[PDB]
């Protein structure tokens, strides 16, 4: 998954 | 922006404000958790929503797209702000929704894209649509990551990680890395990261932490530098700002060093 850093 | 943040004055946005340029008629693309359009201090320009959960990109039920819009707007006040929403309230996201709102973003003339989100992979496809993007001549923006240090390896995240995209750690208000900020040498520049005061979801306002806080730095910077030089391509931005960056220390873990947006927009 791809997540806010 | 009313919650008061060192990380503009540190990037030398002032100046330009100064000069007179905020980022007018400049469209940028925020893609992450949505942003609040009821926030009384931002107004939306236009959006979409790929996360099929939650539907309206217009409302952030993380809290981290409405402080990053947000930081956008306090070093380019005047730029036009477009909600693309990517991730979930938790923060989450498919690799084909991150795709689909860099697509959304190229046909809808962004002049840049903020990607403040990152995963330890990326996928072809991932990498030809930033590189399309760049192709078509946006300029791309994406928080390095903060997954820390791993050795001699790189920890830079995807997208961050492909050449075409701005690669963007983070430093604290001394220039100093913080201690979660990626390394690699696909590390382009820093900007301020930690602690950094925005809005929140709500009439809201606080301090939060990320690299996802230094990406819009430079995507507002990338801001500032179009509306003084609407004629530079993207290529011309991003060679601005890493050529007059300040130099920090190894470029393993600064890049260019800390993005000076007053040189870079000489
Ligand atoms: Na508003
Ligand atoms: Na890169």
């Amino acid at each position: 998954l791809f997540r806010a850093l | 922006a009313k919650c008061v943040s060192y990380g503009v004055a540190q990037i030398k946005a002032p100046a330009l404000h100064s000069q007179g340029y905020t980022g007018s008629n400049v469209k940028v693309a925020i893609l992450g958790t949505g942003i609040d359009s009821s926030h009384p201090d931002l107004n939306v320009a236009g959006g979409a929503s790929f996360v099929p959960s939650e539907t309206n990109p217009f409302q952030d039920n993380s809290s981290h797209g409405t402080h990053i819009a947000g930081t956008v707007l306090a070093v380019a006040p005047s730029a036009s702000l477009y909600a693309v929403k990517v991730l979930g309230a938790d923060g989450s996201g498919q690799a084909s929704w991150v795709i689909n709102g860099i697509e959304w973003a190229i046909a809808n003339n962004m002049d840049v894209i903020n990607m403040s989100l990152g995963s330890p992979s990326g996928s072809a496809a991932l990498k030809a649509a930033v590189d399309k993007a760049v192709a078509s001549g946006v300029v791309v923006v994406a928080a390095a990551g903060n997954s820390g240090t791993s050795g001699s390896s790189s920890t830079v995240t995807y997208p961050a990680k492909y050449p075409s995209v701005i690669a963007v750690g983070a430093v604290d208000s001394s220039n100093q890395r913080a201690p979660f900020s990626s390394v690699g040498p696909e590390l382009d520049v820093m900007a301020p990261g930690v602690s950094i005061c925005s809005t929140l979801p709500g009439g809201k306002y606080g301090a939060l932490s990320g690299t996802s806080m230094a990406s819009p730095h430079v995507a507002g910077a990338a801001a500032l530098i179009l509306s003084k030089h609407p004629n530079w391509t993207n290529t011309q931005v991003r060679s601005s700002l890493e050529n007059t960056a300040t130099k920090l220390g190894d470029s393993f873990y600064y890049g260019k060093g800390l993005i000076n947006v007053e040189a870079a927009a000489q």
